[PDB]
């Protein structure tokens, strides 16, 4: 979904265009849905701060839009599940995107008609750079949080290769706190551990036999401790790795165990303690830089009036939503309302994308 | 065309018209802002001065 | 403050140079144009070219860098008067 | 629902919440971090100053006078010296009467905040301030403004400050 906006001179007043042209652009055919646009009587000035604030008013539209797209991705790496419900948190003035640039309105309380556009314009530089100063310490918040869950996840996921000790480790498993013995642990897969259950015992002196025990067994695999005395262990690990017998050593560490235990909890329960403060400050900004965005547009439209048709205004801003089927027999009409004034046009021209929400 | 210039000019006079206009008001501005700041310092200092003798 | 500039440019650039003037001073400058009433002889090649004056008027500086820079994009010559 | 201070302070739980529901939406929710007070630092204009100048944010100034009564301003910007006058129509003035009562923009000036060498102060309309306070954080004044239509805010249109605040939002 797409809207255009544009403006031209009113006869004498800016009723009179608006009446042929809204009927054209709806009655020829359904070329598009078409209004006026509320952009307000804003304090007028010199050509120095026109035509500076109309290369300055582009360069922040490509910021803003930067900004506003990266709030509502921000919304939508929060929403991870619910991917679709997108459309119905971006909101600005509590409305879909659809609707309030059909219904816009100028906030001519925090952007005050009176103020030069110079001033308006830096307003919306200044508090959409705090929100990317927002977004940028938003980010370290959450992108640490959620890579840390997703390698908590990594640590529970797939065969005794990659799922967690602190799930199957218990003490009376291990002999340790000793001198002379050790205990090491090794991973198999399902079909080898049927040679494995003897052949450790082969890997090196000082074994004793029958010591091999199983921890837990899944889909592909085993994992064991093996207890023994000292003066094996350096032998048996590495004759383990050279027949592929995969080494993975948890001698029964319970600051470990609780870590993995008491971190699954904890990046869980602050990452939904970060989702919510994240979806309440990506509504408030987004609300914030998507109306300031259109405010761009309502300042290019502006500037670009008052500088086209000088100070003694009577233009009209306007509103169109294009049909894809008739875009081109659009431009025709506009142009044939419009060529007597003067991609370029006669009439001023500008556009708002929709696709926020994908 | 001919017509478009003298709309042009038309428009130029009502931007240094208004130019001419936004300088001057700057300037009184200003000169409101400063008469309100030095009358006011002023004016609660020495009155400040003279209640502490008083 | 008020501006201008006068100059001079080939005569066939004239209708490219007005269009790119009033892009760069959005919709707005007032301009003037005439040839000159005989070719000029090149200081190099001694080739004699059909140039006309021009004359541009407009308000502060930032106006003074657009019309300067599209002069130049044409290859014309501004003069103080 | 009210918001929470990093210490205490000059104001009631009650308080807290009566200036809450003033917030603008830059500062609605976040938790108050104290910039200055004459509990917990030097009493000195100059104080206010360096312990605000680092900050890139808006305030809440709180005072009580030697009278008991309790006022202040939100502000927009941090307290520091200034050339010219600075902030915006979000700044107010403000008194516990013992009702809670509020002094938004009249829209009829821009001078919302001044600091001098000597003095803070607040509005502008003549001679007369709808705050000022000298360098030492001591003797202060405080009437009708034409930038608030304000109240007198302390007991007395001359005032000498038992007490003085400035918190932040972070």
């Amino acid at each position: 979904t797409e809207f255009w906006l544009i403006s031209a001179p009113g006869e004498k007043t800016c009723q009179q265009t608006w009446e042929k042209l809204h009927a054209a652009t709806t009655k020829n055919n359904n070329l598009a849905v078409s209004s006026k646009f509320n952009i307000p009587d804003l304090k007028v000035g010199t050509l120095d701060v026109l035509v500076g604030l109309s290369d300055e008013l582009a360069k922040l539209d490509a910021f803003v839009e930067g900004v506003v797209k990266k709030v509502a991705q921000y919304m939508a790496d929060v929403l991870e599940d619910s991917k679709d419900k997108v459309q119905e948190n971006l909101l600005a003035s509590g409305v879909d995107l659809v609707t309030y640039i059909t219904r816009f309105q100028w906030d001519m309380a925090k952007y005050p008609i009176k103020q030069s556009l110079k001033n308006i314009s830096e307003i919306i530089a200044k508090g959409v750079t705090q929100i990317d100063n927002d977004l940028k310490s938003r980010a370290s918040a959450y992108n640490n949080l959620k890579g840390n869950l997703q390698n908590l996840e990594r640590k529970n996921a797939g065969s005794l290769l990659t799922r967690s000790l602190a799930e199957i480790v218990k003490k009376d498993d291990f002999v340790l706190d000793s001198e002379y013995l050790v205990t090491l642990l090794v991973v198999v897969p399902k079909l080898n551990h049927n040679d494995w259950i003897k052949q450790y015992e082969t890997l090196a002196e000082m074994v004793v036999p029958r010591s091999s025990n199983v921890l837990s067994e899944d889909q592909d695999s085993y994992l064991c401790n093996v207890t023994l005395f000292k003066k094996a262990v350096d032998d048996f690990r590495h004759k383990a790795r050279e027949n592929k017998f995969i080494v993975r050593d948890f001698q029964y560490n319970e600051e470990e165990m609780r870590a993995d235990k008491e971190e699954m909890n904890r990046l869980s329960t602050d990452k939904k303690k970060q989702f919510g403060p994240l979806v309440r400050w990506l509504k408030v900004n987004f609300s914030e830089a998507f109306i300031a965005w259109i405010h761009i547009k309502a300042l290019r439209v502006f500037v670009e009036s008052v500088l086209r048709y000088g100070l003694p205004v009577n233009f009209q801003a306007m509103l169109l939503q294009p049909n894809k089927k008739s875009v081109k027999k659009l431009r025709e009409v506009l142009h044939e309302l419009y060529k007597h004034l003067d991609e370029y046009y006669p009439y001023v021209y500008y556009k708002i994308d929709c696709n926020l929400l994908e | 065309s001919d017509a478009d210039v003298q709309k042009q000019i038309k428009h130029m006079m009502a931007f240094i018209e208004q130019e001419a206009n936004e300088k001057a008001e700057e300037i009184d501005a200003k000169a409101e802002e400063e008469f309100n700041i030095e009358k006011g310092r002023l004016v609660q200092t020495q009155r400040l001065k003279i209640m502490e003798y008083y | 403050r008020l501006g201008f500039v006068a100059g001079v440019i080939n005569r066939e650039r004239i209708p490219t140079f007005e269009r790119m003037l009033w892009r760069v001073c959005r919709g707005n400058v007032f301009l003037r144009q005439a040839e000159i009433e005989n070719p000029l002889e090149d200081p190099v090649t001694g080739d004699y070219v059909h140039k006309s004056v021009f004359i541009i008027f407009f308000q502060g500086d930032q106006l003074k860098n657009r019309v300067k820079k599209i002069c130049e994009g044409f290859r014309a010559s501004l003069y103080p008067c | 629902l009210p918001i929470l201070q990093s210490h205490s302070a000059l104001l009631e739980n009650m308080h807290i919440e009566q200036l809450a529901r003033r917030l603008p939406a830059r500062v609605q929710g976040y938790p108050w971090r104290l910039a200055y007070s004459t509990l917990e630092h030097g009493t000195s204009l100059k104080t206010l100053y360096r312990k605000s100048a680092s900050l890139d944010s808006p305030v809440l100034l709180v005072i009580k006078d030697m009278d008991n009564q309790i006022f202040g301003a939100y502000a927009t910007h941090p307290f520091r010296f200034s050339d010219h006058y600075y902030g915006t129509g979000e700044t107010f003035l403000y008194t516990f009467s013992p009702n809670f009562k509020v002094f938004k923009w009249s829209g009829e000036n821009s001078y919302f905040i001044n600091g001098d060498i000597s003095s803070l102060e607040l509005g502008g309309g003549g001679g007369r301030f709808g705050l000022w306070l000298d360098a030492d954080l001591y003797h202060g004044r405080s009437n009708s403004c034409s930038t608030f239509n304000n109240d007198i805010l302390s007991k007395k249109e001359d005032f000498i400050v038992q007490d003085l605040e400035v918190w932040t939002f972070e």
